[PDB]
């Protein structure tokens, strides 16, 4: 009939087309100064065992 | 005998059976599925269901192979996941982790037994290509064996590889030994990053997937099986005291990691294993014996 779908006086509201970067977080360095402090923990822990055994 | 090996074979079996379980329960959840729901209502029988079942099948008579092979590549790995089980759980055995790296190592011969059957001439290559990443990946397992062992000293100062005294003590010195263990530990169990059959087995190019009875499903369950006592060797050796949820926790990571990652061609992880891990898994090597005793 005289009424169909048509789109809604005022139109629909914007949408996203395009994409979102969301490549934000922990890097490279943090990693290695973790990793170096770790590693120097393990050392301790090692020497420990080693001496106590 | 003794009453231990009751103790020891039923738990694998039962665990073997809802670790196949878990394998598709998790799958869904990770696909916005849901665990088997036909099979029954708590879903605890879905694993003897199929099981069952495949018992049922009508057996069909072997063609153009030898008789022989054929039964012996089941009984290998049903006599290898025992040995290495009741050797992980209920031995005293010095060099009892050397022992499970033989036993590790014997796994190929199922394999290679497997592709012999089809006596197919691409059968020969992928066959030969399965075992290939079997050994490369069973060489970095055994120099990270030699970084477990050089810091693993029992009460009376004696060097030595006892189930017991690695498990007694957690050092976190080993943990970069342990991501090799890791990823060595998915390529022995053909996960999805090094599960190159998958790919060539679309086609029959050749596999387990000759059997169709009892004897696929004993395949199928020391696949579980191997896997448990890879994730156990994890937990053994890096993580401590045997703790049956770090089991099954390394289990379940197992499959997280296999869903979140996509497979690699033949020569990548095989590339991998020989000029990526190898060099590393010496570099670490060479550094735990630098630091002495
Ligand atoms: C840098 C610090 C400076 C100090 C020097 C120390 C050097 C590092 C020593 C630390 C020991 C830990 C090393 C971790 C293992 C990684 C091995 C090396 C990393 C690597 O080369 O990348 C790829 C190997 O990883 C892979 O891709 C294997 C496949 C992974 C699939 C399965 C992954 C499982 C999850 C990861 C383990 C997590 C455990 C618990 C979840 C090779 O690839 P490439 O081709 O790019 O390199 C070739 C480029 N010419």
């Amino acid at each position: 009939p005289k009424v169909q779908d048509v789109p809604p006086p005022g139109g629909f509201p914007s949408i996203r087309i395009e994409r979102k970067l969301p490549n934000t977080g922990p890097t490279g360095l943090a990693v290695f100064l973790g990793f170096t402090a770790f590693m120097a923990l393990a050392v301790n822990q090692a020497r420990d065992r080693k001496s106590t055994n | 005998m003794n009453l231990n090996i009751i103790m020891t074979v039923l738990p694998l079996l039962v665990s073997v059976a809802f670790l196949t379980l878990s394998e598709r329960a998790v799958m869904g959840s990770l696909q916005r599925r849901m665990g088997p729901a036909v099979s029954g209502a708590f879903g605890i029988l879905q694993p003897f269901w199929d099981g069952f079942k495949l018992a049922v099948k009508e057996p069909i008579l072997p063609a153009n192979a030898a008789a022989g092979i054929f039964y012996a590549a089941p009984l290998i790995c049903i006599c290898i996941c025992v040995a290495s089980w009741c050797t992980l759980l209920l031995t005293d055995l010095s060099i009892g982790g050397l022992f499970l790296l033989l036993l590790s190592s014997l796994a190929v011969y199922g394999v290679l037994l497997a592709g012999y059957s089809c006596n197919s001439k691409y059968a020969f290559l992928g066959c030969l290509r399965s075992v290939s990443l079997m050994i490369s990946y069973e060489l970095v397992i055994s120099v990270v064996i030699l970084c477990v062992i050089l810091e693993t000293r029992d009460g009376n100062g004696f060097p030595c590889l006892n189930l017991t005294e690695t498990a007694s003590q957690t050092k976190i010195i080993l943990i970069p030994a342990g991501l090799l263990f890791y990823i060595c530990s998915l390529a022995e169990s053909k996960r999805v990053p090094f599960d190159l059959p998958e790919a060539e087995a679309e086609l029959v190019a050749g596999y387990n997937v000759e059997y169709s009875s009892l004897g696929f499903a004993v395949f199928f369950v020391a696949e579980y099986g191997n896997t448990l006592l890879m994730a156990a060797l994890i937990n053994i050796y890096f993580l401590g005291k045997l703790n049956s949820a770090l089991i099954a926790a390394i289990f379940v990571s197992f499959i997280w990691v296999r869903g979140t990652l996509p497979r690699y061609r033949y020569d990548m992880f095989m590339q991998i294993g020989w000029k990526s891990l190898l060099p590393v898994a010496l570099a670490l090597y060479l550094a735990q014996a630098s630091l002495g005793y």
